């Protein structure tokens, strides 16, 4: 009664902002069940190549963040998504793609999650709107897979 | 025994910990009480008042090494050098005692900032090191000591598979050469969460050098280790410009064992940067595929594998830590806690805690020191002419070299 998460982004998108306080591992209750799941960063690590590979050759799930105001780190996004798939060699995989506000454009952004089978979801930094449905999303498309 | 009170002032918030010791001798008159009096939140301008305090030096010890490792997080350097010259130029005026000492504690302030610092004193300071020149010789007042010293810092194709051709050992000793003069030149401060945090956005592409620069070398070692195991050249960016070698498995496995090897040794170095490189690249996905080579490995050299995995003569007493560990728990650090209280004043709690971390990236920096390497002109030259593939080429080859079935 294990998922394993991991958090794809470029740096001062804030992952780490998101992960904070979906928290503050972890016992959660996800459909009336008791689950544990552990979200595990790329936090300062992004730029080390061979090691976010170990990340995701052991990760169940997937969250590829992005923020809402700079084009590079939504650029970037697409690399992180086919890094996985290098790792896991499999197209139908748990995977979320997460917009986050602290100029790229929604119908853009609604573009990308068009083109493969996942859905696009956006979050606020301190806001707190949805940072509990971007990760509860994902552990029910993980326990899909299970 | 324990007592803490919380104190405020002009524009800062201090904290009181007293804590009363029992004599040495149990019928003695009670020992004079240790008391800590630690500035906890408040103005930039409250900051240099705390810092130009002589009380602080023993009040609150580890104040001014904290502020002055981290203040590029919150202020810049000509700033903290700017409102250092405000104050000393506003007691100008003052009673000649209150002036020599704050002069005095300036002097101690900036003399530490220096040696813990000096590449903070760039051009950009022009301006404030005349302004505390002018001071020193308008007022009177180690000043000359510390004025000479400012003034000096302000005004101045390789083969791959060829890696069978070194001794293991030999290869181990090089890459910790190179990964402990990175680490020897890491400035402490740019692994601020804060700093490293932004490296990618739109204007920050020369900032944080020193910590890109060992991230650079982490790349560049799994990337040899790829393009060694994969016995692959990259000439060119794309994912077909590669010559590869034609290595049966039995031949590509003399690689993965020279690699564990080289691992091992680095292991016995204390250098776990190039461990973590050459263990991770082992386990990259290009190359973790490679079932037939890693069937004809010798047992031994999959024993040695598991104990690296699982941590994830005078060949010098140091140590070359993986960074990104340090990064990870400073970013994490820099999210979790905020800068500013709602009042508007800098929340020092934070640099505390970040501060700590770099302090002990500081005493590894020391223990690193104690290194005694040998530098390798043939394995230098070796590396420099190493032409590393991109994850797309390393990708592509994989499958060339062994088929999916």
């Amino acid at each position: 009664a294990l998922h394993k998460v991991i958090m794809v982004g470029s740096g001062g998108v804030g992952k780490s902002a998101l992960t904070l306080q979906f928290m503050y591992r972890k016992k959660v209750v996800l459909d009336g069940e008791e689950v544990q799941i552990d979200i595990l960063d790329t936090a300062g690590q992004e730029d080390y190549a061979a090691i976010r590979d170990n990340y995701f050759r052991s990760g169940e799930g997937f969250l590829c963040v992005f923020s809402i105001t700079d084009d590079e780190s939504f650029q970037a996004t697409q690399e992180f998504r086919e890094q996985i798939l290098r790792v896991k060699n499999d197209e139908s995989i748990p995977f979320l793609l997460v917009g986050n506000k602290c100029k790229v454009p929604l119908s853009e952004c609604q573009l990308r999650a068009q083109q493969w089978a996942v859905p696009y979801v956006e979050t606020s930094a301190k806001t707190r709107e949805n940072v509990d449905k971007v990760f509860f999303d994902l552990m029910r498309e993980i326990r899909s897979r299970k | 025994s324990v007592s803490v009170w919380d104190e405020e002032e002009d524009g800062a918030t201090f904290t009181v910990t007293s804590r009363q010791y029992r004599p040495l001798d149990p019928l003695a008159p009670l020992p004079p009480p240790r008391s800590s009096r630690r500035l906890r939140a408040g103005t930039l301008e409250a900051l240099v008042r705390h810092l130009l305090d002589a009380r602080t030096a023993g009040a609150d010890m580890m104040f001014t090494p904290a502020l002055l490792a981290t203040h590029r997080a919150f202020t810049s350097t000509p700033a903290l050098f700017g409102l250092v010259a405000d104050r000393l130029e506003a007691l100008e005026s003052y009673p000649p005692g209150e002036l020599e000492r704050t002069t005095g504690v300036a002097i101690s302030v900036l003399s530490t900032w220096l040696a813990s610092h000096p590449e903070d004193f760039g051009s950009e300071v022009k301006g404030q090191l005349d302004r505390l020149e002018s001071f020193l010789l308008r007022t009177g007042y180690g000043s000359a000591d510390l004025i000479r010293n400012l003034r000096a810092r302000v005004d101045p194709p390789a083969d791959p598979t060829d890696v069978l051709v070194f001794l293991a050992d030999h290869l181990a000793e090089q890459l910790t050469l190179l990964d402990a003069e990175l680490f020897l030149n890491l400035i402490p401060s740019q692994c601020l969460g804060g700093l490293w945090g932004h490296r990618d956005r739109p204007g920050h592409s020369h900032l944080c050098p020193s910590v890109r620069a060992t991230v650079t070398q982490f790349n560049k070692v799994a990337g040899a280790v790829v393009s060694s195991v994969l016995g692959a050249t990259s000439i060119g960016e794309g994912p077909r410009e590669v010559t590869v070698r034609p290595l049966r498995p039995p031949q590509r496995a003399r690689l993965l064992e020279k690699w564990i090897r080289v691992a091992e040794e680095c292991r016995l170095l204390r250098n776990f940067s190039s461990v973590y490189a050459v263990v991770s690249a082992l386990q990259s996905s290009p190359i973790h595929r490679l079932r037939a080579a890693w069937g004809e490995t010798t047992r031994d050299s999959l024993r040695v594998f598991s104990s690296l995995c699982q941590i994830f003569g005078f060949r010098g007493g140091g140590v070359v830590p993986y960074l990104g560990t340090f990064l990870k728990d400073l970013v994490m650090l820099d999210a979790a806690s905020k800068d500013e209280l709602e009042n508007g004043y800098i929340n020092f709690d934070k640099r505390r805690k970040e501060f700590a971390i770099l302090s002990e990236l500081l005493r590894l920096q020391k223990e690193c020191r104690g290194y005694d390497l040998r530098p390798n002109s043939d394995i230098q030259q070796w590396l420099q002419g190493l032409q590393p593939l991109t994850e797309a080429q390393s990708h592509r080859v994989s499958c060339e070299v062994e088929p999916p079935g």
